[PDB]
């Protein structure tokens, strides 16, 4: 009953949100085998190597390293001799901070010293330790790439064994390095691509939403497996998966969609439904611009229609407030006695509000020399978007609609 | 209390689950100005009695102030000063080990997040992936009016869950406005007030705060006629002109002699091309010298070049009526522009008995 | 200029001659005023949602606003009854009467809830004119 739902909710939330390690690996057998073999070579012997892993963000770059480390550290007492250092390009943005983090992680601050002294020969002269470098591309943007060059030098030296691992999303990481470090860099690269077909993606989805064998209740787990297997071949679920697979093959988006689907699981509906997946996909695939347009007012709609008319008459040219005001006046003057008797300040405030929502952006920004009036403004919307949004507008009057059609 | 807000409340309650449970690393909430994001989120957090820190991005205009305020408020919930993001992460790991912070989700409420993209490049990616770095059951919320499309960094980061707060309607606004009726009169009286007010001003003013402010301002004149002695026609007839007078300001809430001539000459110089200058001033057929020549032409009396006119020029520059364009060190070829509205210059011309329209080349 | 005034007088005289009336009436002047005003003219006005023409829509709106403003110095059913009394000279069948009832109900509802020119005040609600319609 309720306890089983709470437990399965906790387990799946841990699986998706925190991305807890799992024994299941997809299409990465050769890459993981190579990486584990080289890690074992670097650990059981004094040899040093340098490897870079390239892949799109959200493709489980960290998972391969974590699984390999969990597999190989606990082999023998080598982990006692093995030391690991983790560096992220976001937290450590300066070489001083990187050096401080390296010293603190090694518990050598007592040996090296506590003060802010810039000397690093305490470690350099003394220098198996493994290095993990998250966002390796950021380190290449430092002033002189001193840390990377020193790491490559000590890797190429015959003093101590050092393993260097870097993570990069850019495919041009080879040209972001200087000639010296590129020459001293051992050209070991591993590429993480989603090289699998749609049926394999369906298998991945079926396995991911499958309860583990360690769940207490076994008959409920078997019924859940039957439900997910039955939901696997449903053509609506397949259509949603096909759409999301056409959009992107990254597993992070699939995890997000599965998490959002599981949110609508209550006591009255212990097992999911294809309509739940349809609702989740619909919620995940809405455009923000149309939503913003829907929440506007009548005056803003009229101003936007005038803006579209300006863009149509003057092909791809900027504009200001005065022309828009003049042609809005033209529109309200052609009509005999429509209730739109508004003064200048309210229209000016409406234009300011529209500019605040960042639907209109200035060109070659300057202030003081040019007022808000007589300022070159441009629209950031498409005509078809305006037509579609106006079609779904709840209470659009006939007059403004016909003006828009004109 | 919240009215007509039950779908989002239920969604958030389902998302939160239990205290020991985990949740999304980042949720991005966007909506309109009067959507009530702050009200709804803070009322929900107070009702659920959860550990939450409320932070204003505007007040914390510096990174050190932001981090120190967050850490100090968290410590008060459970002096500390930090300078760098890595030190902040380490201290956050140190401070979150409290028993009250052991098996509970930590919520960091941020509002007016539109300024975060202008603070630092890596601050937003660091905040987005806080749950991975800290690994301490931490959730961060965002409140903004700009869509997520403009918050995306160039390198790409962990995508937050996007959420939208629904826009209000006639019935929704009427319910909200009629909830807080004055106790000194009937509910139907205030309901009729809200009805007529909505029928008048919904076309332009959809802001709940502004419409409520207008109602508060105009209610005493609504209630005067009945005090003077349920007459709908009487009330509407007595009250209609005041409503028209009020709608004139929805969002709104004597120079010296030679100064007027300087101002009109500056306007003429700004809005008249130089090619037509002699056509308007030469008896037979912008830089400072052009202004001087035009001023000498306009004034019927011979004006001496006393330093006081230069002082008037500089004072007019100070009063933001004339804008200096050229370099400040270049006070031999200065450039000026006039920022006075056409109606203002027409009004000031009338008090002088001068017809500026006859000299404006654009109108001719 | 005065030439247009003479043309207006001639148009009024032509309207008077058309109807075989020995005297000129202001209705001719009102008819000619539109034709003098229109200038640029489209091929055909688009339909308005059963569809009704834009000119007829404006005609109904003008008539109803004029009557309400005149009465200011009403009720929904009473105003509908007046309209049916006034349009009696044109309807010749029951089907036309029910069609006119449908049209007037739709027009009143549309003006109340979309154009905001008519304001409802609390089955027979009072109707008042938005004070900014001329
Ligand atoms: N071959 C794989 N085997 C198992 N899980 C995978 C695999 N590839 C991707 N994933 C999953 O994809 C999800 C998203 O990957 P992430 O771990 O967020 O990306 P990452 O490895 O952290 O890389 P970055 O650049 O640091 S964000 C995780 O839940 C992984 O478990
Ligand atoms: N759903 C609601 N129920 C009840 N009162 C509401 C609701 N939404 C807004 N209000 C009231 O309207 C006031 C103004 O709304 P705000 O909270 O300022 O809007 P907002 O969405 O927070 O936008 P910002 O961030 O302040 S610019 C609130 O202080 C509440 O008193
Ligand atoms: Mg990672
Ligand atoms: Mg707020």
């Amino acid at each position: 009953h309720t306890e089983c739902l709470s437990q399965v909710q906790r387990i799946l939330r841990e699986r998706f949100c925190r991305q807890s390690p799992h024994s299941n690996l997809f299409g990465v057998q050769v890459q993981y085998k190579h990486l584990s073999e080289l890690l074992k070579r670097t650990a059981l012997h004094g040899e040093s190597n340098s490897v870079l892993i390239i892949g799109p963000r959200g493709s489980g770059k960290t998972m391969l390293i974590n699984h390999a480390l969990k597999e190989l550290m606990e082999i023998e007492e080598v982990s006692e001799n093995v030391l690991q250092v983790h560096l992220n390009g976001l937290l450590q943005i300066n070489d001083k901070i990187a050096l401080k983090e390296i010293t603190r992680q090694l518990n050598l601050e007592n040996v090296v010293g506590d003060k802010v002294f810039g000397s690093f020969a305490e470690n350099l002269s003394f220098l198996p330790v493994i290095f993990i470098l998250d966002e390796f591309d950021l380190f290449a943007h430092h002033k002189n790439q001193t840390l990377l060059y020193n790491l490559f030098d000590i890797s190429q030296s015959a003093q101590t064994p050092i393993a260097v691992i870097g993570l990069t999303c850019r495919l041009d990481i080879l040209e972001l390095l200087e000639k010296r470090v590129k020459s001293r860099f051992s050209h070991r690269q591993i590429h993480l691509m989603n090289s699998f077909g749609f049926p394999q993606y369906v298998k991945i989805f079926k396995e991911q939403l499958s309860l583990p064998a360690e769940f207490p209740d076994k008959v409920f787990a078997e019924k859940w497996n039957e439900n997910v297997q039955y939901l696997s071949e449903d053509r609506s679920v397949q259509e949603v998966l096909q759409k999301h697979f056409n959009i992107s093959k990254n597993l992070r988006s699939l995890h997000m969609l599965l998490m959002l689907a599981l949110n609508r699981v209550t006591a009255s509906h212990p097992f999911m439904t294809a309509v739940d997946l349809m609702e989740a996909s619909q919620l995940c695939s809405m455009d923000s611009k149309a939503n913003i347009v829907h929440g506007l007012s009548v005056l803003e709609i009229c101003l936007i229609i005038a803006m579209k008319h300006l863009n149509d008459i003057y092909e791809e040219e900027p504009f200001n407030f005065q022309m828009v005001y003049n042609e809005f006046q033209k529109f309200v003057q052609r009509k005999a006695h429509s209730v739109y008797n508004f003064e200048k300040p309210v229209v000016m405030k409406a234009f300011e509000h529209l500019q605040q929502l960042e639907l209109i952006k200035p060109m070659e920004r300057t202030s003081g020399n040019s007022q808000r009036e007589y300022q070159l403004m441009k629209l950031l919307l498409d005509n078809t978007q305006i037509m579609n949004a106006l079609q779904k507008y709840p209470n659009c009057p006939t007059d403004v609609r016909q003006w828009a059609t004109s | 209390v919240v009215l007509c807000r039950e779908s989002q409340v239920s969604i958030l309650q389902s998302l939160f689950g239990e205290r020991h449970h985990f949740s999304f690393p980042s949720i991005f909430i966007y909506g309109h100005t009067a959507s009530g994001k702050t009200y709804v989120t803070q009322t929900l957090l107070k009702t659920l009695e959860l550990p939450h820190v409320f932070v204003n991005c505007v007040e914390c205009f510096t990174l050190r102030l932001l981090l120190e305020q967050i850490l100090n408020k968290l410590n008060h919930l459970s002096e500390i000063t930090c300078e760098t993001f890595n030190d902040f992460v380490r201290l956050f790991k140190q401070v979150t080990t409290a028993e009250n912070l052991k098996d509970q989700t930590v919520y960091i409420v941020l509002d007016k997040a539109e300024y975060l993209r202008d603070m630092e490049a890596n601050l937003l990616p660091g905040f987005l992936r806080l749950q991975e770095l800290a690994d301490r059951n931490v959730t961060v919320l965002f409140l903004s009016e700009i869509v997520w499309e403009k918050f995306r960094p160039n390198t790409g980061c962990f995508e937050p869950f996007v959420l939208y707060f629904p826009d209000y309607s006639i019935g929704n606004l009427q319910k909200i406005l009629s909830h807080d009726h004055p106790p000194e009169y009937s509910a139907d009286f205030y309901a009729a007030y809200i009805n007529i007010l909505l029928g008048v001003f919904y076309t332009v003013c959809r802001d709940l705060k502004e419409l409520r402010h207008l109602a508060v301002l105009n209610f005493p004149k609504y209630c005067e006629p009945v005090v003077k002695g349920r007459d709908t026609r009487k009330l509407w007839r007595n009250i209609e002109p005041h409503l028209k007078k009020a709608m004139q300001t929805v969002y709104l809430r004597e120079l010296p002699y030679y100064s007027k001539f300087i101002l009109i000459a500056a306007y003429l110089a700004s809005y008249n091309p130089a090619r037509t200058d002699k056509r308007f001033f030469l008896k037979h057929h912008f830089p400072l010298d052009r202004l001087l020549a035009i001023l000498y032409s306009i004034v019927d009396s011979r004006v001496a070049p006393t330093a006081n006119i230069f002082s008037q020029i500089t004072s007019l520059v100070t009063l933001q009526l004339l804008t200096l364009v050229g370099h400040d060190d270049q006070l031999d070829g200065p450039k000026y522009k006039c920022t006075v509205s056409l109606d203002f210059i027409r009004a000031i011309a009338r008090t002088v008995n001068f017809d500026i329209i006859k000299y404006l080349y654009d109108f001719l | 200029t005065v030439r247009q005034l003479e043309s207006m007088i001639r148009l009024s005289e032509a309207m008077a001659r058309m109807h075989c009336c020995d005297e000129v009436q202001p209705k001719h002047v009102k008819e000619a005023f539109r034709l003098l005003n229109k200038s640029i003219i489209r091929v055909e006005t688009p339909d308005v949602n059963l569809r009704l023409g834009f000119s007829e829509y404006c005609r109904i709106s003008n008539l109803i606003v004029l009557h309400l403003r005149k009465v200011e110095e009403l009720k929904r059913s009473e105003l509908v009854n007046w309209y049916l009394k006034e349009i009696e000279s044109e309807i010749d069948s029951e089907e036309e009467l029910i069609n006119k009832k449908r049209i007037i109900e739709k027009v009143i509802h549309r003006l109340t809830h979309y154009d905001h020119v008519l304001i409802e005040l609390t089955e027979d609600p009072y109707l008042v004119v938005n004070p900014n319609y001329l």
